């Protein structure tokens, strides 16, 4: 009966950085998709296995949706076959992956004049994440493996952080994603 | 029910530091960004800036985090605007606003209000007001009805209070807003019509009260034999 | 900076009336405009938002118009407690550079009503202070535009005279306006005549109330 609840996804006030990226499961629900395919908003609308237009003619066992917060010269890696520190080591999409990527610059709510620090990344890691792994961990990191305990030499902490202002160009400025997964193996998210 | 209670009006003299409070209920305060508005006496309105409590993260508005800051204590849901100096052009109303969040790639406006806080900055001091009659004459009235008031004058700070005989006549009451002097001190009058017939069967007394001050005043209003 | 600028400043309409109230932005906000309403002393209150979304709580007769750099708030029947002041405010901006228009005040339009004058002396109280406050009360006019001019000794005054004017009355629609010239006691016995004249659109001729210092 009741409609996805799409909009506290795209509109919700507060996205995650990309390294503690954040997942909603959506089920039992009316998905309308021309809510986000029949918009000109997104600047990426970009989808894998399936076609953007033809969603509402689609039934799914279950959609998940991903949102984090990237710089726009990032959201190149938010692809399949992709690498790159974010793709290697925040957020890793499979090959083989059936979804869509949905971005759209936030400069107005993510950046300021004097400058949003607060979205990170992680840079440093130990292997790349399998599709849809997840790191949150903030472990000092050593070349070696061994442990080791900051300030020290060739010891290093793993994340780093966004700079956002809105004075720098598009490439610089954030942008919010959305990844949706259309999951197949009875269906719970239908067209209307 | 969301609800946004501010802290009590000021009365403050310039130099003097001043932090004003909201506190948030019947909703996440930690969930939803929250700012205060400024509005000048006779003015619209001015966002000063927000916060996001819970986050490190404040959005000031034009200039104004060279003179005021702005804050936020999670751990009992409050936000806080303060000053290190005022200054007499502080004096206005002060509003917190909850913002109801965005959508797409810009905001939305504020969805909550609390009730306001009024601030007077002013290098006056408390002092109650004296109280003279504006009794009927030849010369007040009009067509068989009289008009008769009081002269409110010399108070600081806002509000005074006035009714007449206790609060049983209202109706053809006009109490002004008070004018602010060369002074720095208040000045307001309050009037009625009434059949001039009345004056010779009817007692009338303005009742004013200055709480500031603890000031409280009957005043008889004789009419007047010319 | 986005500059909002309202049209009109004030408006007068009757209760059943369609009202329009226009909202132009200096740079294109897309969709983010919000209407606000405030009555005297009273917190605003959100009614739109993203244009044209109806706030919950807010009577469907207030719609939300435009988009880029132009918007309309429509009121389609104007109801009694309708008559306020209504500010739009971008939200396209970051909170830097947030901005509110500069309100439209909504009253009552009722029939020309032209004012009761009435002048009060100085009390003797208030002489023995020091000080001569003389008064001069137009009481239950429309519109509310009106001019008061002081006279002492036929000699026009200006700058020793404050005016206040009430709000609009909620059960006759009129305005009521005082004006107190001050004078101290030694100006106040250098002259005879005190006179305060009235200029009101509902008035064929000028008013003038008038008394002698001393008559009573
Ligand atoms: C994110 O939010 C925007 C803005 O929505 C408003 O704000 C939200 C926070 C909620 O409170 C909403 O209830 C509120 O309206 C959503 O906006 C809009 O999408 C709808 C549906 O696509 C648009 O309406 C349609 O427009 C087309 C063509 O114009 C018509 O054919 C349709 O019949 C329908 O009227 C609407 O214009 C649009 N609004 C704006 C301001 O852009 C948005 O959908 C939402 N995101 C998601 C994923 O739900």
């Amino acid at each position: 009966t009741n409609l996805c609840p799409f909009g506290e996804v795209f509109n919700a006030t507060k996205f995650p950085s990309v390294y503690a990226w954040e997942r909603k499961k959506i089920s039992n629900c009316v998905a309308d998709y021309s809510v986000l395919y029949n918009s000109t908003f997104f600047s990426t609308f970009k989808c894998y296995g399936v076609s953007a237009t033809k969603l509402n003619d689609l039934c799914f066992s279950n959609v998940y949706a991903d949102s984090f917060v990237v710089k726009g010269d990032d959201v190149r890696q938010i692809a399949p076959g992709q690498t790159g520190v974010i793709a290697d080591y925040n957020y890793k999409l499979p090959d083989d992956f059936m979804g869509c990527v949905l971005a759209w610059n936030t400069r107005n709510i993510d950046a300021t004049s004097t400058g949003n620090h607060n979205y990170k990344y992680r840079y440093l890691r130990h292997g790349k994440l399998r599709p849809f792994e997840r790191d949150i961990s903030n472990v000092p990191f050593s070349p070696d493996g061994k442990p080791c305990t900051p300030p020290a030499l060739n010891c290093y902490w793993p994340l780093n952080d966004y700079g956002f202002y809105t004075t720098t160009g598009i490439g610089y400025q954030p942008y919010r994603v959305v990844v949706l997964s259309f999951e197949l193996l009875p269906a719970t998210v239908c067209g209307p | 029910e969301v609800q946004l209670v501010q802290s009590g009006a000021e009365v403050k003299k310039p130099g003097e530091s001043l932090k004003i409070s909201c506190q948030g209920s019947g909703y996440s305060f930690t969930s939803y960004w929250i700012g205060w508005v400024r509005q000048m006496p006779g003015k619209g309105l001015e966002w000063m800036g927000i916060i996001y409590p819970g986050e490190s993260d404040t959005r000031y508005s034009s200039s104004f985090q060279g003179h005021v800051t702005i804050s936020a204590d999670k751990s009992i849901s409050t936000a806080y605007l303060q000053w290190s100096s005022l200054k007499a052009s502080d004096t206005a109303m002060y509003y917190c606003a909850r913002i109801r969040g965005v959508y797409s790639s810009g905001w939305i406006g504020g969805d909550y209000w609390g009730q306001g806080t009024l601030v007077t900055v002013s290098s006056a001091s408390t002092k109650g007001p004296s109280v003279f009659p504006l009794a009927p004459s030849s010369k007040s009235t009009s067509g068989g009805t009289a008009a008769l008031g009081c002269l409110v004058k010399d108070y600081f700070p806002e509000p005074v209070t006035v009714s007449w005989n206790s609060g049983a006549l209202t109706s053809g009451v006009h109490t002004f807003p008070a004018v602010l002097q060369s002074s720095g001190l208040y000045s307001l009058s309050s009037v009625v019509t009434v059949p001039s017939s009345s004056l010779g069967t009817q007692t009338y007394i303005c009742n004013v009260n200055h709480k500031p001050s603890n000031t409280k005043v009957d005043k008889k209003v004789e009419p007047k034999s010319c | 900076d986005i500059q909002m600028t309202q049209s009109p400043s004030s408006l007068s309409a009757s209760v059943g009336d369609r009202v329009t109230i226009t909202c132009r932005a200096s740079q294109s906000i897309s969709s983010y405009l919000n209407w606000y309403q405030q009555k005297p002393g009273k917190a605003p209150k959100l009614l739109i938002y993203a244009a044209s979304s109806l706030q919950s709580g807010v009577p469907s007769r207030f719609s939300g118009s435009g988009s880029g750099t132009d918007f309309t708030l429509t009121i389609s029947s104007l109801q009694p407690e309708d008559f306020a002041t209504y500010y739009c405010q971008q939200s396209y901006s970051t909170p830097r550079q947030w901005t509110f228009g500069q309100g439209t005040k909504v009253e009552i339009k009722r029939t020309v009503a032209a004012p009761s004058v009435f002048i009060f002396p100085p009390s003797d109280e208030q002489l023995k202070s020091g000080t001569a406050s003389v008064v001069c009360l137009l009481n239950n006019f429309y519109p509310r535009e009106a001019k008061v001019q002081w006279k002492v000794d036929n000699a026009l005054q200006s700058g020793n005279s404050q005016e206040s004017v009430t709000e609009q009355d909620s059960k006759d629609s009129t305005y009521s306006l005082s004006s107190t010239l001050t004078l101290s006691k030694a100006d106040y016995e250098k002259h005879k005549v005190y006179a305060c004249e009235v200029t009101h659109q509902g008035l064929s001729s000028p008013v003038t109330k008038s008394f002698n210092r001393g008559e009573c």
